[PDB]
C-alpha cells in the first residue's frame, strides 16, 4: 500500500529528511584509524511545497576524532525550519569505538 | 628560653643568605610578596638555631634535616619559633 | 537517605531558525488603533487587541471609546453584557498604569469615553487626567478641535 | 497592649527587599521571584548528652520546652522508627511560618549568630527531588552548637544545663540557585563560598 | 498544647539602636550583646571606594610588627 498526500506549491509539509555526508575520505579523524558513525540517519523539518530539500549535505573535511555535530549545526535551506525543541542531539560522531562487540 | 632583654639570636650566615635572595629578585621582595605572588626560588641553609622573621614572610627555606632539604615556607603563625622545629630528623 | 535533583539545562533556540513559515505582518499604532475601530461585537472589540505588545496605552483608550459607541447603539443580551464589563475593567486598569504616557488626544478622549459608559469609575482617573490638562497650555495648542469639544 | 504582635522582617520583605531582587533578576510575572516557605527546627538524640538512637519520651521533655521557649509554639515527638516501637522516639522538631518564621530568624541573625565562636557563612543550597506538583525546591541546612547564647535560659539554669546545639533548615522557592544566593544575601546571612 | 504568651524586649546595639524582640519572660534592664552585627567582622559590606583601591595596590614592605619585640 502507497499512503501520498496532496502537495501544492503553497502548503506546509512535514518532511523526515536524509543527511548525507561529502568529504569523509579526507578528514584527520579517518586518517588516523577513525569512522563517522551517523546517529540519525532523518531529521525533522517543515518544508514549504515549492522547497523541499532533497537531502542535507553535511561537510566532515574538518573532523577529527571525538568531534560531534549537533542539530544546531545542520544546516537551514531557504524557506524550511527545524521541528521539535529536543535540540543539542548527536547526529554524526567521529570516534574509533565499535560497540565493544 | 634567650632572655627576652638580651634579644633573639640569629645566624650571621642565615642573614647573608636572604640579602643575595633580595637583590636577585627585586620586584618580588618589594610589592609581588605581600600580594601573594610564590617566591621565585627556594634557599638552602644549614641554620636549625635561627628564629623565623616575619620579614621572611613568602619565602621558601630548605633546613637541613641530616640527608636533605626540607621545605619549608614561612607563615606568620610560625613567627618566634626556630627553623629546626619545622624539619624532622626522625622518621618511623 | 535523602536523593537530590538535577535541573536539566534551558534550551535555547538555535538562532536563522525562523519562529514561523506563515505571513504574519508587523503591525504599528496606526494600523492597530484602525483594527480596534473597526469592530462590530463585544467579542471583536475584545479580540481587537490582545498581549502586552499592543494593548497599549492607545489601544486602552480606543476600547474605550468604541465601546461607548457600541453600547449606546446597539442592545446586548447577559453574555455580550458580560464581555463589555471584562473589556471596560482591563482597558481602565491599564490606563492606571501607563497614564503619564498618554498624550493629549487620548487625555481628551478618556475623558468622554468614561463619562458616557455607565460603569463605576476608576479610581481617579479622571482627575488625574484632568490634572496633567489642567497647565492651560494643551488646551489652547489643541490644533485639533476634536480634542477640545470631547 | 505592651506585647510583641508585629513582625519587623516581614515588612522588610515584602515593602522593601522584594522590589529590590526584582530589578536585579527581572522576570515576567510578579510572583516569579525567590520566596521563604518555612524554617524547620529539629533536636535529635546525637545533638544531646544521652547516648542512644532510640529514647524514652519522657527524656525528650526538656528538650521540648527549649524548643517552646525558642520559638514560642509548642514542639512534637518525631515518629517512631518502626511500628514495633511506640512509646520510644527519636527527636523533637517544630515548623514555623509566616510571622513567626520572620521574628525567629531576625532574632537568630542579629543576637546570636554574631556570637557564635566558629561561624563563617552558611553552606550553598541543595536542591531536593520535585513532588507530584513538580515545583523544585532548595534547602539551606545549618547548625547552632550554642543554645545557651539566647536570653531566656537563664532563670532556671540547672534545669537548661543539658541543652546543647540545634540544627536548623530553610525552604526557598527560585527559578535557579543563584536567586537563592540573592535572597539568603537580602536575609543578611551571610554564605559561605 | 497551648502557646505561651511572648513579650517584648529592648536589645541596644554597639550603635546605640534600640530593637524590640519577642522573649517569654520580661526583662526590665535592657540587654547588651556582646557582639552584634554591626561589630563583627563578616557582616562587612565589600564595596570599596577608589581610594581605597588606590592604597591597597601600592604598598612597600613594612616590618615594624616583628622586630619591634627587639627593640623593647
Amino acid at each position: 500500500l502507497m499512503h501520498l498526500q496532496y502537495c501544492p506549491q503553497d502548503r506546509l509539509v512535514d518532511v523526515r529528511v536524509p543527511i548525507r555526508l561529502i568529504n569523509d575520505d579526507v578528514a584527520p579523524g579517518v586518517k588516523k584509524g577513525g569512522w563517522i558513525s551517523v546517529k540519525q540517519r532523518l531529521v525533522g523539518y517543515q518544508c514549504r511545497g515549492n522547497s523541499i530539500p532533497p537531502h542535507i549535505e553535511v561537510d566532515a573535511k574538518h573532523l577529527r576524532l571525538d568531534d560531534k555535530v549537533l542539530k544546531r549545526d545542520l544546516p537551514i535551506p531557504k524557506g524550511t525550519r527545524l521541528l521539535g525543541c529536543d535540540f543539542d542531539a548527536v547526529v554524526l560522531h567521529c570516534t574509533t569505538d565499535v560497540g565493544k562487540e | 628560653g634567650r632572655a627576652v632583654w638580651r634579644g633573639p639570636y640569629v645566624s650571621v650566615s642565615l642573614l647573608e643568605q636572604v640579602i643575595t635572595f633580595a637583590k636577585r629578585n627585586p620586584e618580588w621582595w618589594n610589592i609581588g610578596r605581600f600580594q601573594g605572588s610564590k617566591a621565585p626560588e627556594a634557599i638552602n641553609t644549614f641554620c636549625r638555631s635561627s628564629t623565623v622573621l616575619p620579614d621572611f614572610l613568602g619565602l621558601k627555606f630548605g633546613v637541613h634535616n641530616g640527608r636533605e632539604f626540607v621545605g619549608v615556607e614561612v607563615q606568620e603563625a610560625m613567627v618566634g619559633h626556630k627553623l629546626g622545629e619545622f624539619s624532622q630528623t626522625t622518621f618511623r | 537517605i535523602e536523593e537530590y535533583y538535577v535541573v536539566p539545562p534551558a534550551c535555547p533556540p538555535p538562532p536563522h531558525n525562523p519562529k514561523t513559515l506563515k505571513y504574519v505582518p508587523k503591525l504599528n499604532r496606526t494600523q492597530i488603533i484602525a483594527r480596534v475601530y473597526e469592530a462590530k461585537t463585544p467579542t471583536e472589540l475584545e479580540n481587537s487587541a490582545l498581549g502586552k505588545k499592543f494593548f497599549s496605552e492607545f489601544a486602552a483608550v480606543a476600547k474605550l471609546v468604541r465601546l461607548s459607541q457600541l453600547r449606546r447603539a446597539n442592545v446586548y443580551n447577559s453574555r455580550d453584557d458580560a464581555m463589555c464589563v471584562s473589556i471596560y475593567n482591563t482597558s481602565v486598569r491599564v490606563a492606571d498604569k501607563l497614564l503619564h504616557l498618554s498624550s493629549d488626544e487620548e487625555l481628551c478622549g478618556l475623558i468622554w469615553a468614561l463619562s458616557q459608559l455607565p460603569y463605576p469609575e476608576y479610581e481617579n482617573l479622571v482627575d488625574r487626567s484632568l490634572q496633567i490638562l489642567l497647565e492651560e497650555d494643551k488646551p489652547l495648542k489643541t490644533g485639533s478641535s476634536l480634542a477640545v469639544s470631547r | 497592649s505592651s506585647l510583641h504582635l508585629t513582625s519587623r522582617y516581614h515588612h522588610m520583605f515584602y515593602n522593601v527587599l522584594y522590589r529590590e531582587m526584582m530589578l536585579k533578576a527581572p522576570k515576567t510575572k510578579v510572583e516569579q521571584g525567590p520566596h521563604l516557605e518555612s524554617i524547620t527546627l529539629t533536636i535529635k538524640t546525637t545533638d544531646t548528652r544521652l547516648d542512644k538512637d532510640i529514647v524514652d519520651k519522657w527524656e525528650l521533655l526538656l528538650f521540648s520546652l527549649a524548643l517552646e521557649h525558642i520559638t514560642g509554639e509548642p514542639a512534637a515527638f518525631l515518629p517512631p522508627p518502626n511500628r514495633h516501637v511506640a512509646n520510644k522516639s527519636a527527636g523533637v522538631t517544630v515548623t514555623l511560618k509566616g510571622e513567626k518564621m520572620f521574628n525567629f530568624l531576625e532574632k537568630l541573625v542579629y543576637t546570636i549568630l554574631p556570637n557564635q565562636t566558629g561561624f563563617e557563612g552558611v553552606p550553598q543550597p541543595k536542591t531536593l527531588v520535585p513532588g507530584p506538583d513538580g515545583v523544585v525546591k532548595r534547602v539551606v541546612d545549618f547548625g547552632v552548637t550554642n543554645l545557651l547564647l539566647y536570653p531566656d535560659f537563664e532563670e532556671h539554669f540547672g534545669v537548661f544545663e543539658p541543652i546543647r546545639s540545634m540544627q536548623v533548615r530553610m525552604m526557598i522557592r527560585s527559578d535557579s540557585d543563584e536567586s537563592c544566593n540573592m535572597l539568603v544575601s537580602g536575609l543578611l546571612v551571610p554564605q559561605l563560598e | 498544647l497551648v502557646r505561651p504568651l511572648t513579650k517584648a524586649m529592648t536589645v541596644v546595639l554597639s550603635n546605640g539602636a534600640t530593637l524590640r524582640l519577642p522573649t517569654v519572660y520580661a526583662r526590665a534592664k535592657p540587654w547588651f550583646p556582646v557582639m552584634d552585627l554591626h561589630s563583627h567582622n563578616v557582616w562587612k559590606h565589600k564595596i570599596k571606594t577608589d581610594f581605597q583601591l588606590e592604597s591597597e595596590k601600592n604598598i612597600t614592605p613594612d616590618f615594624s610588627n616583628f622586630y619591634n619585640k627587639f627593640g623593647k
